[PDB]
């Protein structure tokens, strides 16, 4: 089975380092809406 | 409890009113549910501006339910920020040895933090067993920590490294032959540094390559590496050298005479 | 094919498996003499 | 094609790897910057 078996992997991580990148882009828009005051 | 979760998350202006306001060391200096204290809590998160902060307040080196201490919690993690503000501020700190023999070193190389390692090596620290027998080096290999060892190899400490191991342990072997065990690749870097190539010029008649077999002696490496199955280590320029070197010393003429022997009725016979 | 698959292996083995077994008959102040902890070549 | 069909899935794993890193520090200087109060 290998021969496509790590081809369904690459899509699997293909697709988790698509999510990562998404939720990447979320934490900074938290930082740059964040209130700050007192950790200044 | 405020400065123990200020410090934990390295929230330095909290600290800074905190300790205003509690202007005595005994909070400071208090004592976790598991032991801790503000500066354990900085060391572990990894903040250098907190831990930096409550030194200079006059926090204490002061341990762990299982002895470990801020320096510990600093290795374990790779923080080496916060391990060079305190490596700084109290060397005599560096060799503090936890509840089961082990120092900040040992935790390092168990952990996988190359640059730690590097870091506490070069600050002079003490190389030393744990109450298992076990050195920082062989913590490293028994987890296949290959940057680590790769940067004790490289160290200009390597030689100490090597020499400082318990010759009564079938568990902790020779340092050598734990190479070959479990890193292998880290066994090829170490035999690289025994070819020396006299030219830079392989045109040249002159031309001449230097082997050095101190790694292979004290055949325990390349029993090592057969029993290991590690055929791209036998199949080495210094393996195929010494091994050429071991023949042309005694065993050929040890076979010749074997032979020479046999020979002897075989051909007046016929 | 399979002496042949092994044989890489197996060579060095019957080397190393050789010169241990003398060195274990061998005296020791013979070893000491004969043995060499450095090499050079010309290629 | 199995000895580089696996070698460019390491590299894509350790793309991921030191995203999943500069992430995780942005959650703590969160944390480090946040307005903590009516919580302690
Ligand atoms: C270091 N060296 C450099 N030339 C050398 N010649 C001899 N010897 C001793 C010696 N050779 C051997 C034979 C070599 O081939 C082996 C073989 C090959 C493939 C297999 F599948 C099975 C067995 C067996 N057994 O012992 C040296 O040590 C030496």
């Amino acid at each position: 089975s290998l021969e496509m078996e790590i081809l369904k992997q690459k899509y699997r991580l293909k697709d988790l380092t698509f999510l990562l990148e998404k939720q990447h882009e979320l934490i900074k828009l938290i930082i740059q809406k964040m209130e700050i005051i007192s950790e200044t | 409890s405020p400065l123990h979760f200020a410090a934990s998350y390295g929230r330095i202006n909290t600290c800074q009113r905190l300790l205003q306001d509690i202007s005595d060391t005994r909070l400071l200096n208090e004592g976790d549910l598991h032991g801790m204290t503000p500066l354990h809590l900085a060391a572990k998160n990894g903040h250098d501006k907190v831990v930096q902060l409550l030194l200079k307040k006059g926090a204490l080196f002061l341990s762990d339910h299982n002895g470990w201490t801020a320096l510990h919690h600093a290795s374990m993690g790779g923080y080496t920020q916060t391990m060079k503000v305190i490596l700084d501020t109290n060397l005599k700190c560096t060799d503090r040895l936890d509840e089961d023999g082990n120092t900040a070193l040992h935790f390092a190389a168990r952990e996988g933090h190359a640059k730690a390692v590097a870091l506490l090596l070069s600050h002079n620290a003490d190389i030393v067993l744990n109450k298992q027998q076990a050195s920082f080096l062989h913590l490293a290999l028994h987890n296949k920590r290959k940057e680590v060892v790769l940067t004790i190899i490289r160290s200009k400490r390597w030689d100490e490294c090597l020499k400082i191991f318990s010759h009564n342990s079938p568990g902790n072997k020779c340092p050598i032959t734990e190479m070959i065990e479990y890193l292998p690749e880290c066994m090829k870097v170490l035999l690289d540094f025994c070819m020396l190539h006299s030219t830079e010029d392989k045109s040249c008649r002159d031309y001449y390559i230097e082997y050095n077999f101190k790694y292979l002696q004290c055949l325990t490496a390349l029993n090592a590496m057969v029993q290991n199955n590690r055929i791209e280590l036998l199949n080495h320029p210094v393996c195929k050298e010494y091994l050429l070197m071991k023949w042309l010393a005694y065993g050929f003429r040890a076979h010749m005479m074997n032979l020479g022997s046999y020979c002897l009725g075989l051909i007046p016979m016929t | 094919a399979d002496v042949q698959k092994h044989a890489s292996l197996k060579r060095i083995a019957m080397q190393v498996e050789l010169h241990t077994s003398l060195e274990k008959k061998l005296p020791l102040w013979f070893l000491r003499k004969v043995d060499q902890k450095s090499t050079i070549v010309y290629p």
